[PDB]
């Protein structure tokens, strides 16, 4: 019985770990049978402050990180009349009384598509020529 | 529908709504956390103050944590829980994934880690440096020849003290200072309790409660009277979904400000 | 005459004497006197969750 | 070797197919009508009636358009959002070096290398890291001839005997000199000086 | 399909790429200072 509600097919442990599958309320559970845990926040140190000590590098590394970022997703387009009449006069007759109701929609969807370019064409048409190496 | 059979059962035939309204709620859900865990999850290890404290005469023990309270929270942050105030319908609040000692925790372990380590604790291993040194540094950083420092200490340390007891006294004694996280609660509490007060409309119908419609008709007008009232309030959770979307995009954003401008201002000088 | 679901228990509240159910805000009813005993009950909705 | 590295573009895919999916897999649905295909209520009645039929079909189908609209809309700002973040990181972190911590990279940067993805970029940041570390005794000042000197640039560090002055990320001793320090009174006011030539 | 339509981008890969090639011979060669 925890603070989220109940469970039932797992062991509570005392250790505390990293969080694999989380479950709420600073508990979660990972295999190993299934065993469910309190979460560490992570290890322990005390820097050993003094008022007239200091510590100095004496080598370095270089380290290669990744970043991701989307920046653009698919463009798509939607027929009103084909969508919801599929080729049928007595229904294009009945939506003629709505109101233009779909015009909006087309106009919505070509401006998403047009930001969609607008975003790619801006993100990487960074530079005014084409150099090579 | 309430726990209603001939509810459910007209119900039946309007698609499949109710996955995509609780895929948008989960997806909101999961946001927050994500939000709560990039903001505050900055530091790799949980540093901790020594024991003796003389940082050169700088006075530190407002925001210190102080052991004697249980939630080990130091006094500006007791002020600020003190100041603000705030499964009942088929709607449930789900508790957040990190509790408030683990924030606090967080918390101190920045706090230590700037106080005693400068900034080099945000670049890789935390290195020793008293803290006199580290203000002719920050000094030094801003055009000022760290010369200035030494030879006007103790007064700048009294000036930095008077100036946290007089923020101290700002929270004590003058309200309204925190208005955003307050209308935040102001308006989550607001939108829910109209959706809730939204259930005894009429939309058009004969009565608000499906047991008297039952109880009073055959069903060739009760389901007329049914679909009214479904499609209202199939109407109203719509408008309460997309509000709650709205919200979290905005909420979004400034969380994303608030982690830039914590990895930008407490891990380094800018 | 009014109908609905949930567990009964007992409650402190003082209706005053003319009053036959109570409600607390958004319109949902909390307490209830029965026409023969004329005590006040309490209603809490019975659990649920995913 | 290692996958699923790439879950956000994988999650934007995921959520406009789901989005096309349940948008085509709604025109199955009677919305209370007598049936889901519309040549069915043609060619099975007489108009009068059928206009009926159509016009709960059409008001059903009127709601899933909107709402796949709406969704469209908050998830295309979304986007924006994220791209004009991208574009920024790009003109800083690639064009220049960035003095703004933690902006592109763990630790102090160097430079960075875009490379394409089917919708979108990936940023390789390249950073310098200490390590190695080492205790030494520090002070403020030196007090010398009744003068108090302060270093240029760097720090005064001893290995217990002598007395040096380095560069603060790197371990580079040297003696101290009149030409690396500079004067500004009389050592009776900093806290902290030692004595030393 | 019933309506639903798909269009192209702009912008084909190969742009893209060859952007990237641009982008990243002038960083390696000139410094900054091309930017
Ligand atoms: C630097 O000096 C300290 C003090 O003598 C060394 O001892 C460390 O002290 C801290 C806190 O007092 C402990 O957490 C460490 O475990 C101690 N290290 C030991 C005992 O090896 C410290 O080792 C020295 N070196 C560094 C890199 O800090
Ligand atoms: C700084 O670190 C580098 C890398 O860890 C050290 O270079 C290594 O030196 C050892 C001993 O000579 C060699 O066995 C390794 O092959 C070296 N690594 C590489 C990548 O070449 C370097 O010695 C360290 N500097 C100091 C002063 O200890
Ligand atoms: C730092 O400031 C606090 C005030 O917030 C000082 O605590 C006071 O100390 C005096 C003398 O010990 C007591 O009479 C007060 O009651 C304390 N105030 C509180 C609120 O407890 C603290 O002494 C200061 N630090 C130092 C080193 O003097
Ligand atoms: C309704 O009738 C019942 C039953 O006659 C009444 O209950 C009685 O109340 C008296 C007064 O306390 C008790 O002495 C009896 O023992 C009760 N009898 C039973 C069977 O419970 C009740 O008071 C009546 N209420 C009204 C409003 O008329
Ligand atoms: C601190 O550094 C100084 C300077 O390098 C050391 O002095 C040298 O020590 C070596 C080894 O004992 C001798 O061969 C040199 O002749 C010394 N130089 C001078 C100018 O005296 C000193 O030993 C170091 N101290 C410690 C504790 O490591
Ligand atoms: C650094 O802190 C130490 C405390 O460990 C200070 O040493 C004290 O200095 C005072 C004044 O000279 C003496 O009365 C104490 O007996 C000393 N304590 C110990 C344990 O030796 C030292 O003065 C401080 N140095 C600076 C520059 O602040
Ligand atoms: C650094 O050297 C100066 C002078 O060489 C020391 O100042 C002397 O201190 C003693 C003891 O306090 C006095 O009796 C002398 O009169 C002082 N002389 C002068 C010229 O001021 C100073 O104490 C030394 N620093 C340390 C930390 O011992
Ligand atoms: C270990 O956990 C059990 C419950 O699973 C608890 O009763 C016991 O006290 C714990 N032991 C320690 C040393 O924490």
């Amino acid at each position: 019985q925890t603070r989220a509600g109940c469970l039932i097919g797992a062991e509570h442990v005392n250790n505390s770990y990293e969080c694999d599958i989380p479950i709420g309320a600073g508990i979660c559970a990972s295999y190993q049978s299934i065993i469910a845990y309190t979460m560490s926040l992570g290890a322990e140190n005390s820097v050993a402050y003094s008022n007239n000590s200091i510590a100095i590098p004496t080598n370095f590394t270089i380290s290669v990180t990744t970043e991701i970022l989307p920046v653009s997703m698919t463009k798509t387009s939607v027929d009103c009349t084909m969508y919801i009449c599929g080729d049928s006069t007595e229904c294009s007759n009945l939506l003629l009384q709505y109101g233009s109701f779909c015009t909006q929609l087309n106009r919505a969807l070509t401006g998403i598509a047009v930001e969609q370019d607008k975003n790619t064409q801006e993100v990487f048409a960074q530079v005014k020529q084409i150099y090579k190496t | 529908c309430g726990d209603s059979t001939e509810c459910s059962n007209l119900l039946l035939q309007y698609g499949s709504f109710c996955t995509q309204l609780n895929r948008a709620l989960t997806g909101i859900a999961v946001e927050q956390d994500k939000n709560t865990q990039e903001v505050f999850a900055q530091v790799k290890q949980i540093y901790k103050t020594p024991p003796i404290k003389d940082f050169g005469g700088f006075n530190f023990s407002q925001i210190l944590p102080d052991p004697s309270k249980p939630s080990k929270r130091s006094f500006i942050e007791d002020l600020l829980f003190n100041k603000v105030t705030l499964k009942f319908n088929g709607l449930t609040v789900l508790p957040p994934l990190l509790t408030d000692e683990m924030i606090a925790q967080y918390t101190s372990a920045l706090l230590a880690g700037t106080i005693t380590s400068g900034w080099t604790f945000g670049a890789g291993a935390a290195l020793q440096i008293p803290f006199a040194m580290q203000m002719a540094y920050r000094f030094n950083g801003i055009g000022v020849t760290q010369n200035v420092l030494y030879e006007n200490q103790k007064l700048i340390a009294n000036q930095f003290n008077s100036a946290i007891g007089k923020i101290q006294d700002s929270l004590s004694s003058t309200a309204s200072a925190l208005g955003k996280l307050q209308n935040v609660v102001n308006q989550n509490a607001q939108a829910l309790n109209t959706l809730v007060k939204q259930l005894s409309s009429n939309f058009g119908a004969i009565s608000s409660v499906l047991n008297d419609i039952l109880s009073r008709l055959d069903p060739p007008e009760a389901e007329v009277q049914i679909d009214r009232l479904i499609t209202g309030r199939l109407q109203s959770l719509q408008t309460y979904v997309t509000q709650q979307l709205i919200r979290a995009a905005e909420i979004r954003a400034s969380a994303n400000l608030a982690a830039t401008k914590m990895s930008e201002c407490v891990l380094g000088q800018s | 005459g009014l109908t609905g679901t949930g567990v009964l228990t007992e409650s402190n509240k003082k209706f005053l004497p003319f009053q036959q159910f109570g409600r607390d805000i958004a319109d949902t009813t909390d307490a209830v006197r029965d026409p023969q005993t004329l005590e006040i009950l309490d209603i809490t909705p019975c659990s649920f969750g995913g | 070797s290692t996958a699923s590295a790439l879950g956000k573009l994988q999650n934007v895919v995921n959520q406009n197919a789901q989005a096309l999916n349940t948008l085509v897999k709604q025109l199955s649905s009677n919305f209370g009508a007598i049936s889901s295909v519309l040549n069915d209520i043609l060619s099975r009645l007489d108009p009068p009636e059928a206009e009926v039929q159509i016009d709960r079909l059409i008001t059903g189908r009127l709601q899933s358009l909107q709402t796949y609209v709406t969704q469209q809309l908050i998830r295309a700002a979304e986007i924006r959002a994220s791209a004009n973040l991208a574009a920024t990181k790009m003109s800083e972190c690639v064009l220049g070096q960035s003095k703004r911590v933690d902006f592109c990279g763990k630790g102090y940067h160097l430079m960075s290398f875009p490379q394409s993805a089917p919708h979108g970029v990936v940023f390789l940041h390249v950073t310098y890291v200490p390590a190695q570390e080492k205790n030494f005794t520090t002070a403020p000042a030196i007090c010398h001839d009744g003068k108090a000197h302060f270093p240029r640039e760097g720090v005064f560090v001893s290995n217990g005997t002598h007395w040096f002055v380095t560069q603060r990320n790197f371990y580079e001793p040297q003696i101290i000199t009149t030409d690396n320090t500079f004067v500004s009174g009389n050592c009776d006011v900093v806290i902290g000086i030692v004595n030393n030539t």
